[PDB]
């Protein structure tokens, strides 16, 4: 029962008041150390006898006391968006080769990513600069989020994710230090891979500057433009971006450097649609008599999200008939009808609104 | 999303709606708690909305049928006390292209006919009254012209 | 001058046919020609890999002699 006495004595040590944290700036002398608290005041204070030479550091966060503001222990500094960035997930592996097309985009994205990791020798011996970035835009077909994130999730602890909602951040919020942090940790984990999706809102041009909120978009831009075209070495880390249209990217992003390789997604083709139907027919049960050319021919110019989810819509029409294994006749009904209904809903392609 | 930028006043939400498409893309738990959406017009529609997680069933509701406009307005008028001898034949055919809200405009109008009102509705002309109120009535026709 | 030569790639044609489609083809667009050299898969980048980046662009037309026309 002495564990209670042990537990309460540990809570007696909890009577010790907590301290405050700050960032070291410089040092005037041994008895005065410039430290900037997270609030922004800067103090020059002494120190106690329990610390070492590793406490000083070149501008690293420290914990200031609440009385004399002296430093107790030092800890590594992070603003910690990254743990939130690593909270993503995705199956595959397999989903790499499941899309089926285009075969040239399947093989190339495997090279520019994996080859610099395993074989740097080809770059240094031939004397060529490997691509440090890439651009995958849409939606002329699917595979943007599927193929890129598959290698991401398979690369495990080495990856960086960016959602377009985190750039605006909060009122009078600072995303300029996020752009510098995103590329700072990109230079830590190697090779790092960064995904930026739906940049049309956060890629704001400075031609027409609305209200007070367009400039803070330009600030996040110029922070991206500086480090991607640096002057700061990104050669080992790979970057990826995504957008609906490259209208607002400006000559800065449309240029090479910051955006290196722009690979346009291609819609599924009758030859390639035969492969994507094989992977769709796996999870769904079918009748013993099935023809893959029937579904491929009846559905043309449809994205992979259209084909899959309508093939599940065919299963929802199949459960309307309660049959477990269903012939493709009931499928071709639900596949053609529901898909042709989707075509009269959204205008594009080809006509803009 | 319009065409050019910047900027739209709701652009913060038009990015969040596309973030919802990202939540329906990369986040598997978003397959739970189905969300229902409704719009007034499809004039502006995002092509990226196609998915099971994203907009899947999209229904075009046209102007209700003449028999449909009579059924929806009868369910609304079942509570009120109406004068007898309602054939339902003329009121259904007199309803053409009219929206369901304009049908309740006649239903809400049909609830005022009890007391006086004081204008004399009598009977069987009640439905065709507020039916013409929005798009009719001449007047002209001819005058000042041929 | 930076690439090892060991040429294996024609330095003649690049001053003729791509020179007509040059401009632009500005600056780091030539780095993409070097960034398209990772397509190989070969001991030395093929002559078509540099030209593939120079032909696309994804620009013009057509144009010049057709404008005269
Ligand atoms: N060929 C496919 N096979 C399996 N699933 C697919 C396929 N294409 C799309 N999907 C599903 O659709 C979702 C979105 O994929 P992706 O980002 O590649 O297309 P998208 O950009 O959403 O297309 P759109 O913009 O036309 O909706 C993914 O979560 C994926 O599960």
């Amino acid at each position: 029962t002495k564990q209670y006495e042990k537990s309460e004595n540990d809570l007696k040590a909890l009577q010790s008041v907590g301290q405050i944290v700050g960032e070291v700036l410089k040092q005037l002398t041994e008895e005065k150390f410039i430290v900037k608290a997270t609030n922004g005041p800067r103090y020059v204070v002494g120190c106690r006898r329990q610390l070492d030479k590793s406490k000083l550091k070149p501008g690293t966060r420290v914990a200031l006391d609440m009385t004399t503001l002296t430093i107790m222990r030092y800890l590594p500094r992070e603003v910690d968006p990254l743990v939130y960035n690593m909270s993503h997930e995705d199956p595959g592996n397999v989903s790499y080769s499941e899309i089926g097309g285009l075969s040239e985009q399947i093989r190339e994205l495997r090279e520019v990513i994996e080859l610099p990791l395993t074989n740097p020798e080809l770059f240094q011996r031939v004397g060529i600069i490997p691509p440090k970035g890439c651009l995958l835009y849409g939606p002329p077909g699917t595979g943007k989020t599927l193929l890129a994130r598959a290698v991401a999730s398979q690369l495990d602890c080495n990856f960086l994710k960016v959602v377009s909602s985190s750039i605006v951040d909060k009122y009078i919020g600072e995303s300029a230090r996020l752009i510098r942090e995103m590329f700072n940790y990109a230079r830590d984990h190697q090779p790092c891979i960064i995904f930026m999706d739906e940049i049309d809102a956060i890629g704001g041009r400075r031609f027409s500057e609305g209200t007070s909120a367009d400039r803070e978009i330009q600030r996040t831009l110029m922070e991206l433009l500086n480090q991607m075209d640096g002057f700061d070495t990104l050669h080992r880390v790979k970057m990826i971006m995504a957008t609906n249209r490259p209208d607002t990217l400006d000559p800065a992003l449309l240029r090479p450097g910051r955006l290196d390789r722009k690979i346009h997604i291609d819609l599924p083709n009758e030859q390639a649609r035969l492969d994507i139907l094989k992977i769709h027919a796996g999870p769904i049960t079918k009748h013993g008599e099935i023809d893959y050319e029937a579904i491929v021919k009846l559905s043309d110019g449809f994205n992979g999200a259209d084909l899959r989810n309508v093939c599940t819509e065919a299963g929802m029409f199949a459960i309307r008939a309660d049959h477990d294994f269903v012939v493709q006749e009931d499928f071709m009904k639900a596949v053609r009808k529901v898909a042709d209904s989707k075509k009269l809903e959204s205008k594009l392609d080809y006509k803009p609104v | 999303k319009r065409f050019d930028s910047e900027k739209a006043g709701d652009r913060e939400v038009q990015r969040t709606m596309l973030e919802l498409l990202n939540q329906l893309d990369g986040f598997q738990p978003n397959t739970q708690v189905k969300v229902i959406a409704a719009t007034n017009r499809v004039d502006i529609l995002d092509p990226a909305l196609l998915r099971s997680g994203r907009l899947d069933r999209k229904i075009e509701f046209p102007m209700p049928n003449e028999e449909a406009r009579a059924r929806i307005m009868q369910i609304h008028s079942r509570k009120m006390n109406v004068s007898p001898d309602v054939n339902y034949e003329e009121l259904a055919r007199c309803t053409d292209d009219f929206n369901g809200a304009q049908c309740k405009a006649v239903c809400v109008e049909a609830g005022m006919i009890a007391l006086r009102r004081g204008a004399t509705e009598l009977t069987h002309e009640d439905y065709m009254e507020g039916i013409l109120e929005v798009q009719a009535k001449k007047k002209a026709n001819l005058q000042y012209y041929a | 001058s930076k690439m090892n030569l060991s040429e294996e790639v024609d330095l003649e044609d690049y001053v003729a046919r791509p020179d007509k489609i040059s401009g632009a083809d500005i600056n780091s667009i030539c780095q993409e020609s070097g960034m398209l050299a990772v397509r190989e898969n070969r001991y030395i980048v093929l002559a078509k890999d540099f030209e593939k980046a120079y032909k696309t662009v994804i620009k013009k037309d057509e144009q010049e002699h057709e404008f005269y026309k």
